[PDB]
RNA sequence: GGUCUUGUAGCUCAGUCGGUAGAGCAACGGUCUGAAGAACCGUGUGUCGGCAGUUCGAUUCUGCCCGAGACCACCA
RNA sequence: UCUGAGAGUUUGAUCCUGGCUCAGGAUUAACGCUGGCGGCAUGCCUAAUACAUGCAAGUCGAUCGAAAGUAGUAAUACUUUAGAGGCGAACGGGUGAGUAACACGUAUCCAAUCUACCUUAUAAUGGGGGAUAACUAGUUGAAAGACUAGCUAAUACCGCAUAAGAACUUUGGUUCGAAUCAAAGUUGAAAGGACCUGCAAGGGUUCGUUAUUUGAUGAGGGUGCGCCAUAUCAGCUAGUUGGUGGGGUAACGGCCUACCAAGGCAAUGACGUGUAGCUAUGCUGAGAAGUAGAAUAGCCACAAUGGGACUGAGACACGGCCCAUACUCCUACGGGAGGCAGCAGUAGGGAAUUUUUCACAAUGAGCGAAAGCUUGAUGGAGCAAUGCCGCGUGAACGAUGAAGGUCUUUAAGAUUGUAAAGUUCUUUUAUUUGGGAAGAAUGACUUUAGCAGGUAAUGGCUAGAGUUUGACUGUACCAUUUUGAAUAAGUGACGACUAACUAUGUGCCAGCAGUCGCGGUAAUACAUAGGUCGCAAGCGUUAUCCGGAUUUAUUGGGCGUAAAGCAAGCGCAGGCGGAUUGAAAAGUCUGGUGUUAAAGGCAGCUGCUUAACAGUUGUAUGCAUUGGAAAC
């Protein structure tokens, strides 16, 4: 919402991204790429979960799953 | 007080068929015009058809108009449903939630394909024993032509099977009714005397949880968002625990206001036109085509099995039948849902006739009520209308 | 609003017109003494400002201030 | 968390008995292999000061069932006074209700005890309970409730539960008392204070 | 009131009868919790008369314990 | 609620007074490579958004809808 | 007596400097993820943006004219105040925009300040008069409103009188930038009511009034003090500095006017800069301190903007008035309204922020003799896993161990797992039935008695009665009160750092990814499956304040080789001073004096079934003082 533009991490296997859509950022440092500082969440404001992250459900947008 | 609207008679959700501006809209105006002259809860209308920017001057309306006009004999949820290019959706889906239907025909402006579509669907969902009124008799020479137009409008109704010669054609001039001649007042009075007979007032029990066909929304100055619609079942009461059902995820909410067309209700019973200010909502959250319900009730759905008899082309089908990749619109009281097509076994295309048992999923989770006599059209032509059969996901 | 700042104005406007008239009737006396520097105008303005210093229309503080500064002048003889 | 649901599992790992020994004796050749899918022959090579203090905390609480924040606030309560408060806090821990019920010869089960206290079928000094977290003084009286003073379950539990000599009960009356301040010798010689007591300053 | 809701409490204080409570006060005089009205009074009762000899007006509440002080029966000497 | 606009191969996009699936990258056999680049052709896939007439035809003409992109209707 | 834990991280390997990461708490927290209760507490970071509605300050015929009306035949009784007139309107809530200041706080003085209203003390309440709002008529226009006139009240306005006193001038006498006083002059109070009494006369009570005169209170000011970054900010300043004459405040002040002099300030840092409400306090640390000044408390400001002015005790006033206006809105086009930083409520925004909730019960504020009445103060109630506390999701029995995951891949054996099944039992809660709170033991009010001048009692003082006060409540609380194991775990991680491994797939891709780091094809670092290990109606994410970070080192660091001793020197100031004498005695510390709030800390406990807490008791800091000291 400010005039600043930043790189960020497409979380995990895949994406739910629509290229000019709004979502929420995320903490986390990536030591694989230099000068990069930020992460951004899935399943948020347009996206739809990390799919079949059947061992983890926090901050994915992946709900507490049914059996 | 907000002129809390009194109910001293069972309310009926009425509507109108034919086509607007033939005297139809002017009937909606004049019946009220003469009303406040001799009627309670029965104000006078001349030009109050409208409450929207850009809608005044054009003379052909986009949106439908829910109003309240009563008498000493009947109150009416009078809805100005347009039948127009891109706007017949306003009238079509209305025929369901209008518990009555007055056919307006003009002594100046001929029956349109609008009237044909209207009567078609009115029979298809199923409503018996209509009444018709000849409007715009303000120009002379109506003694005997009102016989030939009578036989052709009875032919018009007999294409689907309402009451025929048992329904009467009251004649009258909306212009000489809007102006106020007592002999001409007697024309709308005979309209009334033949309406309350052969049209009942459907008593819907006030104990079913709730359901509402949503018609419009407003976020009133400084209190928040009010949402108006037609109560289907039961009462709506204090702070009521509610969930907005259909087409969307489920939302529980608490009310913050109620009116019947800017006139409060002490008890929004079944069949009422309720406009509820809510605790913290927005108009953008609620569109045309949505539903509401007291929870513990019908929940949203997509898939279903539908035993249906299909409208032949003569009943207004498509110039050619419909396949399985087909994408029609099923008419769920408030909305026209584009759905899949999986006809029953022993039907690849549903030719004229063909009482099928199709199975279909819908693009959004809609609260499905079994037996809901919903309709199906596409391209501007009607192919399906009937009651729900088997609840699936 | 309030019931009683509106009627407060309604009541006090005229009383303050009266204040204007009166306090002018004494400012003129001030001037006169500045010409009529004598015990007569002294007592005259004494008597007069007696009404107002007693009231709020003058304070005994400012009344005494002025009258003392003036009697200092008249003490010239 | 409130209720565990299985305790012999915990012993499997810990190799400890909530009782003297009889937590795991013989169920067709009782076998205290730690639980799971990863060890039969695999012997200790991952023990740490961190891990040992973990284990000791477990052993203590796994016999006593003390959730996080309540345990911490017990610690903190006892922090306020001054002295060699270690044994003091330990006694207080025992002066938990379910603890005293278990140690009264009347609860053969702390899982009994706490359940019973949370249902409050025990009639105390001018007040009933539904909370298993009250603390006693040396010489505090305890009585049952007529509701349960007939239950064969209760009559066998009161007949035999864990008993301290420093508590007493007239079974004739079923009425007893947390008699006196006991001694550490009268307490399980297994757990370590130093670790947990130094562990707890985290807030 | 102070204390947790469903258990009010009110320390008894000398404060101006015009400016808010918890504002600036004249003096504090013990405390009686208005929950139980049996007794919790631990008042000085000296600085009260100190105030009173040079002007003060209490609240109706205090007239109860004033009757329990018979405050008249001692301040009448001043008015005597 | 409709409309203004988007729908094509794997992505995106082309579509002679309609004629099919056509461009860029994906894409990998084979070349190289201190190792793999960058770099050379390969490739191939194609219901051309989903349904309705239709000429040696409806993907192009259109009818309807779906949803991606903009507006018209709170509300003197 | 308080009271402080470290883990790793540069290589072939070592040592050492260093960082770096990790390992904690804190939140107004927000996210995911799901989410029982009970309690306790809180709940727009945003725009001092826009804002329907209500509410958020009225009282007072016992202050009155009049108005209106009622009962009564009337006479009158009786009612309601639109109007007058008085007090409350400067309380309060919000907001902190804003400011670098005497602001905040602290010490302080006010020989230079005010303080309507109690308290102290009394002097009294004498003589008139004029007046209109109201009401009326008519004008005026749709309105906004305005305008002209007929008639009145009052404790509503002006004089008349006295004036204890008081205030002043004036001479004298007082005293350590003042007072006490002797003497002249000047000059000033109101109003009636009720109630009792008495034929009256007159008194008496009492409401109210006028003055002195205390208090008490605030307000105001002053000041040291201490209270951000900024030297990649050094000259600055003209009522400005100083003096008069005058205005002049509430009072002191160029505070202002004139007038007369040129002065005043500075690197021990002006000016300049960014930020900003403050204080108690809030968390983190062992602390100094960091850290912020969530919430709250007290000081100060602010009310749409920018101006005014009355008003009184007080505003240039957040629901005052007027002005220029922003801008919305109304109008007929002639004119106007408005200002939520009062409440909830909405819109905008955000990641987001509870009900357009009830009560005068209680507290309270006010006004009212009296009843009273209000009171989006106040108390409540409600949403929310926002925090915190308490507490669920059954107790025992019960296996070579159910099936079955899972493996081993051996076909076993185990795990899963008393966990299961199965029984005995269990009912807080789910769920009955009812009892059934205090809070009101206040307070008015009428009696009762007693008290007291006044006696002529009214009226004023003590004790009893009951009239009676509730949103809460019905609930709280209780009832071997019914049924009923019924009514109820998700969550994370498992290479090392640092707890937690089997299997698959897969092979530097996919991806993990606080740090070292795992993936280029046999993954205890990917993902899933199982298991393990973690917490639990929560669990994780993220943020930041700090711990660790003594990671600037007064505490508690150095300057040879890991930056680190400027080339050197002179060098004012400054910092830093040999010894024994004396005096002073600043610091210095002690001893005493008051202050440094509440709250909260800390400790003591009462009530919290234990709780959180709330209270309860004190505690301490420093300031300022008194008293020493002679050690430095």
């Amino acid at each position: 919402t400010n005039g600043f533009e930043v790189l960020t991490y497409i979380p995990g296997e895949g994406h739910n991204l629509q290229e000019h859509s709004v979502t929420l950022l995320r903490g986390g440092r990536v030591k694989d790429l230099p000068g990069v500082r930020y992460h951004i969440v899935r399943g948020t404001l347009d996206t739809v979960g990390v799919e079949k992250r059947r061992q983890q459900r926090s901050a994915y947008g992946a709900k507490k799953p049914k059996a | 007080a907000r002129e809390k609207f009194d109910r001293s008679k069972p309310h009926v959700n009425v509507g109108t068929i034919g086509h607007i501006d033939h005297g139809k809209t002017t009937l909606t105006a004049a019946i009220c015009t003469v009303l406040a002259k001799e009627g309670k809860s029965a104000a006078t209308r001349y030009d109050q058809i409208d409450k929207a920017p850009e809608e005044k001057a054009r003379g052909i309306t986009i949106n439908s108009a829910h109003v309240e006009y009563s008498s000493d004999k009947r109150h009416y949820a009078h809805v100005d449903c347009p039948g127009h290019a891109d706007y017949i959706k306003n009238m079509i889906t209305g025929a369901a939630q209008m518990d009555g239907a007055i056919l307006v025909v003009s002594a100046t402006d001929s029956v349109m394909p609008q009237t044909r579509e209207h009567i078609l669907l009115a029979r298809q969902v199923g409503v018996p024993r209509m009444v018709v009124f000849l409007n715009k008799c303000d120009i002379a020479t109506d003694e005997e032509v009102q016989e030939l137009v009578a036989e052709e409008v009875r032919d018009l109704l007999t294409s689907y099977g309402f009451d025929g010669k048992n329904t009467p054609i009251i004649y009258g001039s909306a212009l000489k009714a809007l102006e106020g001649d007592p002999k001409w007042e007697a024309k709308i009075h005979d309209l009334m005397n033949a309406v309350d007979e052969w049209i009942p007032t459907p008593e819907r029990e006030v104990d079913k949880p709730f359901l509402l066909a949503i018609e419009d929304t407003m976020t009133i100055t400084g209190r928040g968002t009010v949402v108006t619609g037609r109560v289907e079942r039961g009462e709506l009461k204090v702070g009521q625990e509610i969930e907005i059902v259909g087409l969307r995820p489920i939302r529980k909410a608490v009310v913050t206001g109620i009116e019947m067309f800017k006139k409060e209700l002490d008890s929004a019973m079944a069949g009422d036109n309720a406009g509820v200010l809510l605790r913290g909502v927005d108009r953008k959250e609620v569109e045309r085509g949505q539903v509401l319900a007291k929870p513990g009730s019908i929940k949203p759905h997509k898939k279903f099995k539908a035993e249906i008899y299909a409208l032949k082309k003569e009943e207004g089908g498509r110039h050619t039948g419909f396949l399985n990749g087909y994408r029609p619109q099923f008419y769920f009281r408030t909305t026209d849902v584009t759905g899949s097509i999986s006809l029953p076994e022993n039907t690849e295309m549903v030719l004229p006739g063909d009482n099928t048992s199709i199975t279909v999923e819908l693009i959004a989770p809609i609260a499905c009520e079994k037996g809901s006599k919903f309709s199906i059209r596409e391209g501007g032509r009607t192919v399906g209308a009937g009651s729900v059969t088997e609840v699936l996901e | 609003n309030i019931k009683s700042n509106e009627k407060r104005l309604r009541q006090n406007i005229k009383r303050n017109l009266n204040n204007k008239g009166q306090k002018t009737k004494l400012k003129t006396n001030v001037k006169n003494f500045h010409k009529e520097i004598n015990l007569d105008n002294l007592g005259n303005v004494y008597s007069q400002a007696d009404r107002l210093a007693r009231k709020g229309i003058i304070s005994t503080n400012r009344a005494r201030r002025l009258k003392s500064r003036n009697v200092a002048v008249l003490n010239k003889t | 968390m409130k209720y565990t649901g299985s305790i012999f599992k915990r012993s499997r790992r810990l190799g400890f008995s909530l009782l003297e020994n009889n937590k795991e004796f013989s169920k067709g050749k009782k076998r205290k292999t730690i639980p799971g899918q990863h060890g039969n022959r695999f012997r200790s090579s991952t023990m740490s000061g961190y891990a040992q203090q973990l284990q000791e905390k477990q052993r203590m609480q796994y016999m006593y069932g003390i959730t996080d924040k309540q345990f911490r606030r017990l610690f903190r309560l006892v922090l306020k006074q001054r002295g060699n408060l270690a044994v003091n806090l330990f006694r207080v821990l025992e002066s938990r209700l379910d603890n005293i019920v278990y140690r009264m010869g009347f609860a053969p089960t702390r899982r009994s005890a706490r359940q019973l206290v949370n249902h409050g079928h025990v009639l105390l000094n001018d007040r009933t309970v539904d909370t298993p977290s009250i603390i006693l003084n040396p010489g505090d009286k305890v009585r049952l409730k007529a509701k349960t003073i007939k239950i064969p379950i209760v009559k066998a539990a009161s007949e035999s539960g864990v008993v301290s000599p420093f508590v007493e009960t007239n079974n004739k009356t079923f009425e007893g008392t947390y008699v006196r301040f006991p001694e550490r010798s009268e307490l399980p010689a297994g757990i370590n204070e130093s670790y947990v007591v130094e562990w707890y300053k985290r807030l | 009131r102070m204390g947790r809701v469903h258990y009010p409490t009110y320390r008894i204080v000398a404060v101006d009868s015009r400016v808010k409570r918890d504002g600036k006060y004249i003096a504090l005089i013990g405390h009686l919790n208005p929950a139980l009205k049996e007794n919790k009074c631990k008042i000085d009762e000296a600085v009260a008369l100190e105030w009173l000899n040079k002007g003060a007006k209490p609240t109706d509440t205090v007239r109860s314990l004033f009757s329990q002080t018979g405050l008249w029966k001692k301040f009448v000497e001043s008015k005597k």
